[PDB]
């Protein structure tokens, strides 16, 4: 366990005396199940997928390129195929949904296809199954749709999302797969939790509840299919086991809002990121409020991902943006 | 012939719970739609199995 | 931590719910004495209820036994599927556990056999005036027994 530094472009961009502002933004952060992987983002920056085969971090800079999704929109999300090793299905902000491919012998990255469903306004949510056999493209404006993988892309079903919810125009802010693949978990705006059936290729919702009062951020999922952990714009984040559909722990520590949740792939400790620059670390099992670690972040935004494979810790949070990968904290002081 | 009797008996009470050499179990997976498994009830091939 | 109060909370761990219904009708402080004793009138409500609770609200916890499934860890180098190996050990404490490679149950599996649950609310309403007049006003120590058993009075009259 000790510090290292994570070598990209950003160290070098705040080692100069450059003034305004070194790189821009974060975007999104995805892994495939391998393990070895990356899709790191940014805003007007470059996303830049990463393949370190042995070393820390020290061993090889991969490939960094803006012009990959063109020259003049952005990517909200990057969904990495679990059947395809070489596939990543990036979704453009007004109509473009392209899947690129990546080459490790040569410095560059092809496209096999960019296939699109007409009156498309806005796709922001894109992710496959957790086997790969499904891809749930779902806009926050109009409708969810439904694709495959295994054939082809083609189309099978869609819903309207009026037929959910009988409020008001909500917006979806973050929706789930289930963990065996066969329902959607979908989070709306004024709290509520729709469960919506989605087996093969029909699309149809079980229930709904309230889960509380506020934007619901993030939704997170078991390794080991217990439970699931919601988040909040409140200091709320329960944990919902699934046998029974109720509430078992509550982490009330509300000093702030929730916007990043992560577990970890053996199920041990959930993963808090406020909005006050504040992380925490909790427990699943044990009681509601033990916390093993709090750490303060300076003054931007950070980003919190834990890895598929083995406990390695993700943060961003330098001056202006850098992550940070903390080796061997199987303790964490 | 007696007191040799119960001296052996023990014996091989001893060699059924308390010494009692297992195979090296070796995991073998086939159906995708089990995702858990516990290693407690896993039996061997037929072929090793007949000739032990 | 020794003593009546130590024998009176592992009868109830186990099976014996007659014994100590008979002793807190007697005496009803025993209780403000330990938390512990009404975690323990709560697991066997519980499961007296759980069959009940699983049959009105059916079709959503009939497709959460296929909700509650696991990820299957998958190699990098030759794209293996490969599940999840647990191991099964048995501990003197009630609640379930679950640890990084290994689960925690009950030793004594044969626990439930004296109890039996029951039909749809003509014994609930007969089954509530037993126990939950022991623990009357502590039901907040069990929240997820709360909300069981309101959520059963929403799914009955819509039904």
């Amino acid at each position: 366990e000790d510090k290292r530094f994570i070598h990209v472009s950003s160290r070098s961009h705040s080692r100069f005396t450059s003034t305004p502002i070194t790189p821009n933004e974060i975007l999104s952060l995805k892994f495939h199940v391998s393990g070895s992987s990356m899709a790191y983002s940014r805003m007007d920056g470059s996303l830049t997928v990463w393949f370190i085969k042995d070393a820390s971090f020290d061993k090889s800079v991969e490939v960094y390129i803006p012009d990959c999704c063109g020259s003049d929109k952005l990517a909200t999300d990057l969904s990495w195929n679990p059947t395809s090793l070489n596939q990543i299905a990036v979704v453009s902000n007004s109509s473009e949904i392209s899947l690129l491919l990546i080459n490790e012998k040569s410095l560059t990255a092809s496209k096999l296809r960019t296939l699109s469903l007409g009156s498309k306004t806005k796709v922001n949510t894109c992710l496959y199954d957790p086997l790969g056999n499904w891809l749930l493209a779902a806009t926050k404006s109009e409708k969810i749709y439904l694709f495959d993988v295994k054939k082809d892309h083609s189309s099978v079903c869609s819903l309207n999302i009026s037929d959910i919810s009988q409020e008001d125009n909500d917006v979806v802010y973050s929706l789930a797969w289930s963990n065996g693949g066969s329902h959607i978990f979908i989070g709306f705006k004024s709290g509520y939790l729709a469960i919506l059936k989605a087996k093969h290729g029909i699309l149809e919702v079980c229930t709904k509840i309230k889960a509380h009062t506020g934007p619901i951020t993030e939704i997170k999922m078991d390794p080991w299919g217990r439970n699931f952990i919601t988040g909040s714009i409140d200091g709320n984040c329960y944990v919902w086991n699934m046998k029974s559909l109720c509430c078992e722990l509550i982490i009330n520590d509300l000093n702030s809002a929730v916007t990043t949740l992560d577990v970890c792939h053996l199920g041990k400790i959930l993963g808090i990121c406020t909005e006050d620059e504040m992380v925490y670390f909790y427990d699943l099992n044990s009681g509601n409020l033990l916390h093993s670690k709090s750490l303060a972040n300076y003054k931007t935004d950070p980003v919190l991902k834990f890895y598929p494979d083995k406990s390695w810790y993700i943060m961003s949070g330098k001056n202006d943006t850098l992550s940070n990968h903390f080796v061997k904290n199987e303790k964490n002081l | 012939t007696f007191e040799h009797l119960n001296r052996d008996t023990l014996r091989y009470i001893n060699l059924l719970k308390r010494l009692s050499v297992d195979l090296a179990k070796q995991v073998e997976v086939s159906d995708p739609s089990v995702t858990v498994y516990e290693m407690d009830k896993w039996v061997p091939s037929e072929k090793l199995q007949g000739i032990l | 931590l020794f003593g009546k109060i130590k024998l009176l909370e592992r009868l109830l761990i186990h099976g014996c719910v007659i014994p100590v219904i008979h002793v807190l009708k007697q005496y009803p402080k025993v209780l403000y004495v330990s938390e512990s004793l009404s975690r323990y009138l709560g697991r066997v409500f519980e499961y007296l209820l759980n069959p009940l609770y699983t049959s009105m609200t059916s079709s959503g916890e009939s497709k959460d036994m296929a909700t509650a499934l696991m990820i299957t860890r998958i190699d990098n180098g030759i794209l293996a599927h490969k599940p999840r190996l647990i191991h099964k050990y048995k501990t003197h404490e009630p609640f379930e556990s679950l640890e990084l490679n290994s689960s925690y149950v009950f030793y004594y599996s044969e626990w439930n056999s004296n109890l039996t649950p029951f039909a749809s609310v003509n014994d609930l309403f007969e089954n509530s005036h037993i126990y939950l007049s022991i623990i009357g006003p502590y039901l907040g120590r069990i929240p997820t027994l709360l909300s069981k058993i309101s959520r059963i009075g929403v799914a009955d009259i819509q039904k």
